[PDB]
DNA sequence: GTATGCCTATAGTTATTGTGGCC
RNA sequence: GAGGCCACAAUAACUAUAGGCAUA
């Protein structure tokens, strides 16, 4: 006999007492019909004057107020497994329970909380008053609690069988064997007995369905596991919740289509906009939905997880903060496919976004199968040690491979660690004011040259990358820069090969085309030459 | 049992689970097993919602270690104001000291029935799978501060008798370990060490060794261009730790657009500011002093080529203490080590465990940190970026 | 002198929309 | 009685810590 789990509300909380709203007659006839069978059934039990609270009825009756007093549970749907992790089988049967909350009792102490009323026709009369005995539909409570009934009901099961996998999910057992079909059958019966014991009923075999399983949006097969297939409307005006819904069915397919990219329809839902506003896509955009769209006609699958052997996880490149990744075991038969973009548009070099991509591919790896994959990865050994000695956090990977599938992974400069003897030395500077959004750009050289350029519409920031981007354009092919923007020296050190801004890969192409560029840093504000006749220049008139 | 409660407007810990690899959920399922019957843990349903985390740890087969750092702070009264423990001053000039584990100490000791729930955590499974086997502690345990502050009593009734043939020797409780402070010599340790092992079984570290090291500038011959911009850009920063540093005399040496390598002589009044910066940093540092009522903080910076640089301080700028450490080993294996060994000189030091900044992303951390850690208590930390001049400046330590 | 004002990080958090589900 | 619940994603908004710049 199923032992009832105590429930309590919470703290300092006390019952529902919602009022009933007349209903029409029509209503009524329906409700004390069905209402009469539960009673019969000992799920309902009439009640009276003793019981001060009520629900609305509506799932027959809707419990908001009572859940938001009701105490919390350890919620049992804490993730969904994913159809990569589950081992290939020979048979596999799916049941649902049909009677699954009527067949769990309610605490006892916690039944008058449930009381609900079936008004009156004339409505001048007191209606009927009942309360449920079992765990009702829609009640907060209801899913863990059967779902802790059901553990315990096939434990005892589960240690007689085994072999068998039973994987619970709400009102459905899913049940796997490597039996063969005959003796398969025999152990789904056997327990179809005992689940009937506590009186849980379930699809006799005539009516078991049949592999394919339909299951959160998957097509279960015994030996493969895909998705249902993914339409995408063809439009000519895009509205902004439409483009929500487009990068919606590709976050979608990215499991198991590979090299999806959606960070070009991203950036269009980028601010506030209503949802009817009418958004025309960039053409850049349309070249990646292309892209993306016949990617969708290819038949795709995956298939399930071999403990026995090796996880690969392999990464491509796809441009513009854009990767894409596989997991399998034997070669071209995927487990399942991501994408990973970093969108912060932070100023990140490649090597650095290559090592977030593999970090969220182990955490992903060890939530499915409970293990670390081996990597393949476009990046030579020597320029990512060249890379992460030089960086200031610390990182780790597990076993790694280069694999040569371009675009590969390369660092596009090096700065040189000491002065350039007899290189043109550029002291450089920018100032922006704050109220008038106006300011300048310049430099000042120990040769004699100097120059300013007087810029609009920019900050303090974007004037001392100008200041930079001047002094490499008009110098040889090695220079010394300093600069006293502590903020251009780090975005130049750390590499971004991609960016939102021109200005700043602009001067990452002057970089490439310089043989050899030494860059320092000297405080502001100190007396120290160079530095204070250019900055004497650059805020003239400015501040 | 003694009754323990929390603060009255707190809730129960609520912590999510980090995900675990296969190998650690079988080591877990194994150690549960056996602590439940022996008494230690029992099942518990779902209507008892409160969690924390759970992990795994080698620790010289396998161990279970549960992150009680939340319940810790909802109980912070209880373990602090009520019954803490007071710490001894004298065990930091101890010239040697050895950590001792009395773990298995406290699953003989019931705990109060209303507290048990507070306890709860979650064995996960793999792929989610499985709903997850939900174990709550019946017993003491082992990494909640509120455990040593209940067998206190009974620690000093139980060390009195060694205590007293030994008033000299200092021994100190930081929750699952004991901390002996002696000046005998190292023989005239060990076998104190292994005599107090039996006594209790009854029922290598020096702190004078670490020393807040001196900053030492570059000594040249022919100061450049570059070489005193390089030197005052970081002197100028440090005036923030030593205000008595000046770059006055050294900037003046740089008048007009000089080529970066040319050749600056040293006036004899640069050579004067100079050679007083050098004495201000191979002498202490003053007015910084440990304060009781605050947070200590340390903050790990990668030097590269395998080693690190620490310092431990309460408000920026006045660290109490600082270092170095250096090194088959990757940098988080690394870091995992200089975070337990800064911890436990912190707990010498004084009683308390520092809150970390971390040079690493806490994606990756909350990855591997299992892997080497060993100890049984596990301190507060955070995720940050190390700014450049801060590496620049402790780099110029001296090596012990 | 001591405070405000604006950006970038590393994190945390609440809301919307969406894909895939369920009740 | 104007659906709630889960995973993921995108967008927006705000708490902390550190850093920077600017101005009074
Ligand atoms: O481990 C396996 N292997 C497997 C292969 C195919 C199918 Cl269709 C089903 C399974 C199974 C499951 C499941 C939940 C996702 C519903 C089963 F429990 F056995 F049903 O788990
Ligand atoms: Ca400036």
């Amino acid at each position: 006999p199923i032992e009832t789990v105590p429930v309590k509300l919470k703290p300092g909380m006390d019952g529902p007492k919602v009022k009933q709203w007349p209903l029409t007659e029509e209503k009524i006839k329906a409700l004390v019909e069905i209402c009469t069978e539960m009673e019969k059934e000992g799920k309902i039990s009439k009640i009276g004057p003793e019981n001060p609270y009520n629900t609305p009825v509506f799932k027959l009756v809707d419990f908001r107020e009572l859940n938001k007093k009701t105490q919390d549970f350890w919620e049992v749907q804490l993730g969904i497994p994913h159809p990569a992790g589950l081992k290939k089988k020979k048979s596999v049967t799916v049941l649902d329970v049909g009677d699954a909350y009527f067949s769990v009792p309610l605490d006892e102490d916690f039944r008058k909380y449930t009381a609900f009323t079936i008004p009156s026709i004339n409505n001048e009369t007191p209606g009927i008053r009942y309360q449920y005995n079992v765990l009702p539909q829609g009640w907060k409570g209801s899913p863990a609690i059967f779902q802790s009934s059901m553990t315990k009901i096939l434990e005892p099961f589960r240690k007689q069988n085994p072999d068998i996998v039973i994987y619970q999910y709400m009102d459905d057992l899913y049940v796997g064997s490597d039996l063969e079909i005959g003796q398969h059958r025999t152990k789904i019966e056997e327990l179809r007995q005992h689940l009937l014991r506590w009186g849980l009923t379930t699809p006799d075999k005539k009516h078991q369905k049949e592999p394919p399983f339909l299951w959160m949006g998957y097509e279960l097969h015994p030996d493969k596991w895909t998705v249902q297939p993914i339409v995408l409307p063809e439009k000519d005006s895009w509205t902004v919740n439409d483009i929500q819904k487009l990068v919606g069915k590709l976050n979608w397919a990215s499991q198991i289509y590979p090299g999806i990219k959606v960070r070009q329809l991203c950036k269009l839902l980028r601010g506030t906009k209503a949802l009817t506003e009418v958004i025309p896509l960039t053409e850049e955009a349309e070249l990646e939905l292309a892209e993306n769209r016949e990617i969708l006609k290819e038949p795709v699958h995956g298939v399930y997880y071999d403990p026995s052997k090796d996880l690969i996880a392999e990464i491509q490149k796809q441009g513009q903060g854009q990767w894409t990744y596989q997991i399998y075991q034997e070669p071209f038969k995927n487990l399942k496919t991501g994408k990973y973009a970093r969108m912060r548009g932070a100023h990140t070099n490649d090597v650095k976004q290559l090592t977030e991509a593999v970090q969220k591919i182990t955490t992903e790896s060890i939530v499915i199968w409970g293990k670390t994959p081996k990597f393949k990865l476009p990046i030579q050994k020597e320029t990512w040690e060249t890379w992460w000695t030089e960086y200031w956090q610390a990182t780790w990977v597990p076993e790694w491979e280069f694999v040569n599938t371009p675009p590969l992974v390369k660092l596009w400069y090096q700065l040189e660690k000491e002065p350039i003897v007899g290189a043109e030395t550029f002291y450089v500077d920018g100032a922006a004011s704050r109220e008038t959004k106006l300011g300048k750009a310049g430099y000042v050289t120990n040769k004699g040259r100097q120059k300013v350029v007087t810029l609009t519409d920019t900050t303090n920031q974007k004037t001392e990358l100008q200041a930079i981007h001047l002094a490499l354009q008009d110098s040889g092919l090695e220079v010394n820069i300093v600069t006293d923007s502590q903020y251009a020296l780090g975005i130049i050190q750390a590499q971004p090969d991609q960016s939102e801004s021109e200005l700043v890969n602009q001067i990452i192409e002057q970089l490439i085309k310089k043989e050899k560029v030494y860059l320092a840093w000297v405080p502001a504000h100190k007396g120290i030459g160079g530095n204070e006749q250019v900055d004497k220049l650059v805020s003239a008139g400015i501040r | 049992t003694v009754p323990v409660k929390l603060k009255p407007g707190m809730d129960g810990p609520k912590v999510k689970q980090w995900p675990l690899t296969e190998e650690k959920i079988k080591a877990l399922v194994e150690i549960c097993t056996e602590m439940e019957k022996e008494g230690k843990i029992s099942k518990i349903g779902p209507e008892n919602p409160y969690n924390t985390p759970v992990f795994a740890i080698k620790k010289k087969k396998w161990r279970k270690l549960v992150d009680f750092r939340e319940l810790n702070k909802k109980t912070q009264d209880f373990w602090e104001v009520q019954l803490g423990i007071p710490h001894p001053a004298g065990l930091k000039k101890k010239k040697s000291v050895t950590v001792l584990d009395v773990g298995d100490a406290y699953f003989s000791v019931p705990l109060d029935e209303d507290f048990r729930k507070y306890t709860a955590f979650t064995i996960p499974s793999i792929n989610n799978e499985t709903p997850g086997i939900r174990y709550q502690y019946n017993v003491l345990p082992q990494g909640w501060k509120g455990s040593p502050a209940i067998f206190q009593s009974s620690m000093t009734k139980i060390l009195e008798p060694f205590r007293k043939q030994n008033p000299d020797i200092v021994i100190y409780q930081y929750m699952d370990d004991l901390y002996v402070g002696s000046d005998l010599e190292i023989g005239q340790h060990r076998t104190k060490i292994e005599e107090l092992r039996q006594h209790l079984l009854r029922w290598e570290l020096h702190p004078d060794k670490w020393t807040v090291q001196p900053i030492v500038l570059p000594e040249k011959d022919s100061w450049t261009v570059n070489d005193i911009q390089k030197l005052v850009g970081k002197l100028n920063w440090a005036s923030q730790i030593y205000p008595g540093i000046k770059v006055r005399q050294l900037c003046k040496l740089l008048r007009g657009t000089k080529a970066l390598t040319e050749v600056i002589p040293l006036t004899e009044e640069a050579e004067l500011e100079l050679a007083e910066n050098r004495e201000i940093l191979k002498e202490p540092v003053h007015g910084v002093y440990y304060d009781p009522s605050k947070d200590l903080i340390a903050e790990i910076q990668k030097q590269g080529q395998g080693q690190w640089t620490y310092q431990i301080y309460q408000e920026p700028f006045k660290n109490l203490k600082t270092g170095k450490y250096a090194r088959h080993t990757n940098d988080v294996k690394q870091l995992t080590e200089a975070v337990q060994k800064i911890t436990t000189e912190s707990i010498v030091i004084w009683g308390k465990t520092p809150k970390f900044k971390l040079p690493i992303q806490k994606e990756t951390w909350e990855t591997w940190w299992t892997e080497y850690w060993q100890a049984t208590w596990v301190p507060e930390w955070e995720f940050v970026n190390t700014p450049p001049l801060v590496k620049l400046w402790y780099q110029l330590e001296k090596e012990p």
